[PDB]
């Protein structure tokens, strides 16, 4: 999952 | 021309930084050694200064866990800024954060600490080491061996044009357990490396041995967090629930 990663990783 | 490039690597590395990380070392160096028109950071030393500023222990490592999570939120913003790295595999970005984000967390605290204690709350709070050490197993052994660290690698007196490098040599590692793509990272590590080696000739010309000191250190940070690793473990298999962070869950989850 790491959803929490992959979702700071793709904010702009 | 390439020595430009290498230049122009370091101070992208250096204004991202600054972008990255409100609290930099200039500023809690000024702080720490009281040379700034701020008020002096309010001393918490005991319970007395800590209530004035759940069990201690507790209230205290919490504290560290919400600190880390905006930690690792800014490392992520300053590892989005080094070259290369968005066009890497998205499940290898994810890998270098998880296995990294804890070096990189460790090695910038130092720029906080000295061997009396450590800036707290964007340097406003000062909380010395002897109250750290005084809380009760496992608490009290998590900042001792970080004292130690940071105490001698801050006697390099590295500024931070010099970390913003070393920390983005770090995150580039290219031995992270499973990662697919392995070469990719690798060639921007080296050309990194290759940006310190220059920085660290340029920027401290008489320090001897600069870099393999430096290299030396990335080796001991690895330590310090299997150990810190083997703390966490102790807290989960015999502490109650700290209701982790969610963020924190995702990167303890593998190397536990
Ligand atoms: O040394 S640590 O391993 N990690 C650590 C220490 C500090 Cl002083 C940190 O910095 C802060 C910064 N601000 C804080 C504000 C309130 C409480 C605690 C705070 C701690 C961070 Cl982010 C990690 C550590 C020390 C003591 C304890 Cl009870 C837990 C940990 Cl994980
Ligand atoms: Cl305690």
């Amino acid at each position: 999952t790491s959803h929490k990663l992959v979702q700071l990783l793709t904010t702009t | 021309p390439e020595s430009a490039d290498l230049r122009a690597l370091a101070k992208h590395l250096y204004d991202s930084y600054i972008k990255s990380f409100p609290l930099t070392k200039a500023k809690a160096r000024a702080i720490l050694t009281g040379k700034t028109t701020d008020k002096s950071p309010f001393v918490i030393y005991d319970m007395n200064s800590l209530m004035m500023g759940k069990e201690v222990a507790i209230r205290i490592f919490q504290g560290c866990q919400f600190r880390s999570v905006e930690a690792v939120q800014e490392i992520t913003e300053y590892a989005k800024s080094i070259p290369g790295f968005v066009n890497l595999d998205l499940n290898d970005q994810v890998t270098l954060l998880k296995y990294g984000v804890h070096e990189i967390i460790y090695t910038m605290l130092a720029s906080l600490m000295n061997k009396d204690g450590v800036l707290i709350s964007e340097g406003q709070g000062f909380m010395t080491r002897e109250f750290l050490k005084s809380l009760r197993k496992p608490f009290g052994d998590f900042m001792e061996p970080k004292f130690e660290f940071a105490v001698k690698f801050n006697a390099l007196e590295l500024d931070d044009s010099d970390l913003a490098i070393f920390i983005a040599v770090i995150i580039l590692s290219g031995d992270r357990p499973g990662l697919l793509n392995v070469k990719p990272i690798e060639d921007i590590q080296d050309n990194l490396l290759q940006a310190l080696e220059l920085q660290l000739k340029l920027n401290h010309p008489e320090s001897s041995q600069l870099f393999a000191k430096l290299l030396q250190k990335m080796t001991d940070l690895r330590q310090i967090v299997t150990e810190h690793v083997q703390l966490l473990q102790v807290i989960k298999k015999t502490e109650t629930d700290m209701s982790l962070h969610p963020l924190l869950q995702e990167i303890y989850k593998d190397l536990y």
